[PDB]
């Protein structure tokens, strides 16, 4: 589980 | 290594199949916080499940969930919901397709509870052929009232 | 070698588990609740049995639930009805509404689907859908009515 960061 | 990781985007998104792009976590040099900007190129059609691709991460794109649209690979389905009264005299609303043009939907006849209405070439795009899109299909669900008064039943004749 | 053949039975069969048969005799006992594509290696030229559902009259199985779509008029999807059903097992069971049906709806009567792979004491739901016939056009007087 990593770390989901839209843009 | 290859590690999985989904990727949510939008109906919208991979239409244009737009240049989506993110940034996501990791370790780094001697145990570490970091997070590093990715670039996704999403192409016209893309269909969920695809996907793109030290340490190496394996990118599978994921169809977020669109508050109109319910997808069937190229075709797209628009369930427009109907009161019970314009159900069998008649209604006129409007929806909006998944480019941005409005489309307009009318009837003056009743519809069967799932009848739909197909419009070639205004779905998503075929990702071999993109040139070619799938179509829309709009279904038309009607509702009932729950328990009926009795002016209700009486005029059901 | 091995050359595997469609063998073809009803839901009722594979609810109850039957004992079928059918140059050689060969005798078959269909556990409780195998579904379609369930092996049966008979070793000897090596026979192996697929298993092939047959169309059913009334049901559309789906994992352990069967779903039957029960057809109703215009005037009793709104006013209500009583209806039978003829369940898997043999008994009939009663459909009956007296409240307005939403088209779309989806009734669930448990116990009545077929016998889960685990241990046939237990069984999936039976789903009731529905097909109401709405009007297809409309005349001055019906109009007025509803309107």
């Amino acid at each position: 589980p990593t770390v989901e960061e839209v843009d | 290594e290859t590690v999985q990781v989904n990727l949510p985007v939008s109906l919208e998104d991979l239409f244009v199949g737009k240049k989506k792009s993110f940034k996501i976590g990791r370790k780094g040099p001697h145990g570490a916080s970091e997070k590093t900007q990715i670039d996704i190129q999403l192409k016209p059609g893309w269909k969920a499940g695809t996907k793109i691709t030290r340490k190496t991460l394996q990118f599978v794109i994921q169809e977020k969930s669109h508050p109109n649209f319910k997808r069937d690979g190229d075709d797209l389905i628009y369930t427009l919901p109907l009161s019970f009264k314009e159900s069998l005299l008649g209604f006129s609303k409007t929806i909006q397709t998944i480019d941005g043009r409005t489309l307009p939907l009318s009837r003056v006849q009743p519809v069967q509870p799932s009848q739909t209405s197909t419009y070639p070439g205004q779905g998503m795009p075929t990702p071999k052929n993109p040139s070619q899109r799938g179509n829309l299909i709009v279904k038309y669900k009607v509702d009932y009232p729950i328990s009926l008064n009795d002016a209700q039943k009486r005029a059901i004749d």
